[PDB]
């Protein structure tokens, strides 16, 4: 996160960070005690993954912190990297033993198709994460939180030369200088509402971090969320 | 009695559902229930989703 601030700990205790071949790779959230939500970009069928909830600084010992392994990957269904390394970017990372859920390990709430969307419009959510704080610079080492205006989908398509599908949306500032960065990804984009958080949004992509005149792009979750329940339903 | 979810949400503070003779019928995500008043939302289990439960609490001082 680019031009954020330090968070508090336990102030997004749905948020996870991954680590791999490279630490702290890319973020997740919290869907229940068995099941994170990331993107399909970071991830895939058998590179070795693990989860860490609780965290905050990544390279200190807070007593917080709960490391799982990951035992399936299921990208969606439609992501296909060879086609669009970004469309349908979301996936699913099922734990091999359960998280313990308390105040720094909680899952993030996910509406239905349409409240999740509702959520969206209001124009304003939270990204957060461990990814770097310029473009191409340095990654943080304590947990940083953004927040960022929803960008009008026209205004957004002509910010670029890219294409930005239905299933994605812009986030930002006109003027640069605040974003998601490299190493962001898979972490969430998230609405709160009257006091309780949703899920809104996967944090997916962009052109260079924090220029001005672009944005960052998000997956749209309102898409995926029958999905989401679906796969990662416990009971 | 003018109650509906296409204003306000119907007074929801979650979701609403439209109910017989402009009533609707409010709810909540999991590890919520409906509140006394029928329309708010409270948690029903220890640590409920999309709740920040550490305070926040802080302060800048010159
Ligand atoms: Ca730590």
């Amino acid at each position: 996160v680019v031009g954020g601030e330090d968070a508090k700990p336990g102030q997004f205790p749905w948020q996870v960070v991954l680590n791999g071949k490279v630490d702290a790779f890319c973020g997740g959230s919290i869907v229940n005690e068995k099941w994170i939500v990331t993107a399909a970009h970071c991830v895939e069928t058998g590179v070795k993954i693990t989860v860490v909830a609780g965290e905050h600084n990544i390279e200190e010992t807070e007593h917080t912190e709960q490391k799982r392994n990951v035992i399936r990957i299921i990208p969606h269904h439609n992501y296909n990297a060879a086609i669009n390394k970004y469309n349908h970017d979301i996936a699913l990372l099922e734990l091999d033993e359960p998280l313990v859920l308390n105040s720094y390990v909680t899952p993030i709430c996910i509406a239905d198709k349409e409240y999740t969307n509702i959520f969206l419009k209001f124009g304003s959510g939270y990204v957060s994460g461990w990814g770097r704080v310029f473009h191409q610079g340095q990654s943080a080492l304590v947990l940083q939180y953004l927040r960022v205006p929803l960008v009008d989908r026209a205004t957004c398509l002509r910010s670029t030369k890219f294409t930005i599908y239905n299933n994605m949306f812009c986030a930002g500032f006109h003027e640069g200088g605040r974003d998601s960065c490299q190493g962001d990804s898979g972490g969430p984009h998230v609405t709160e509402v009257e006091g309780t958080s949703f899920l809104t949004g996967i944090i997916s992509w962009g052109e260079e971090c924090a220029m001005k005149g672009k944005y960052g792009i998000y997956t749209k979750v309102s898409r995926y969320v029958n999905w989401i329940k679906e796969k990662t339903k416990l009971t | 009695m003018d109650v509906t979810c296409n204003i306000k949400n119907g007074r929801c503070e979650q979701f609403c559902k439209n109910s017989a003779d402009n009533k609707v019928v409010c709810s909540c995500t999991e590890g919520y229930r409906l509140a006394e008043n029928q329309k708010s939302c409270e948690p029903a289990v220890p640590f409920p989703c999309g709740r920040v439960s550490v305070s926040q609490t802080s302060k800048l001082t010159r």
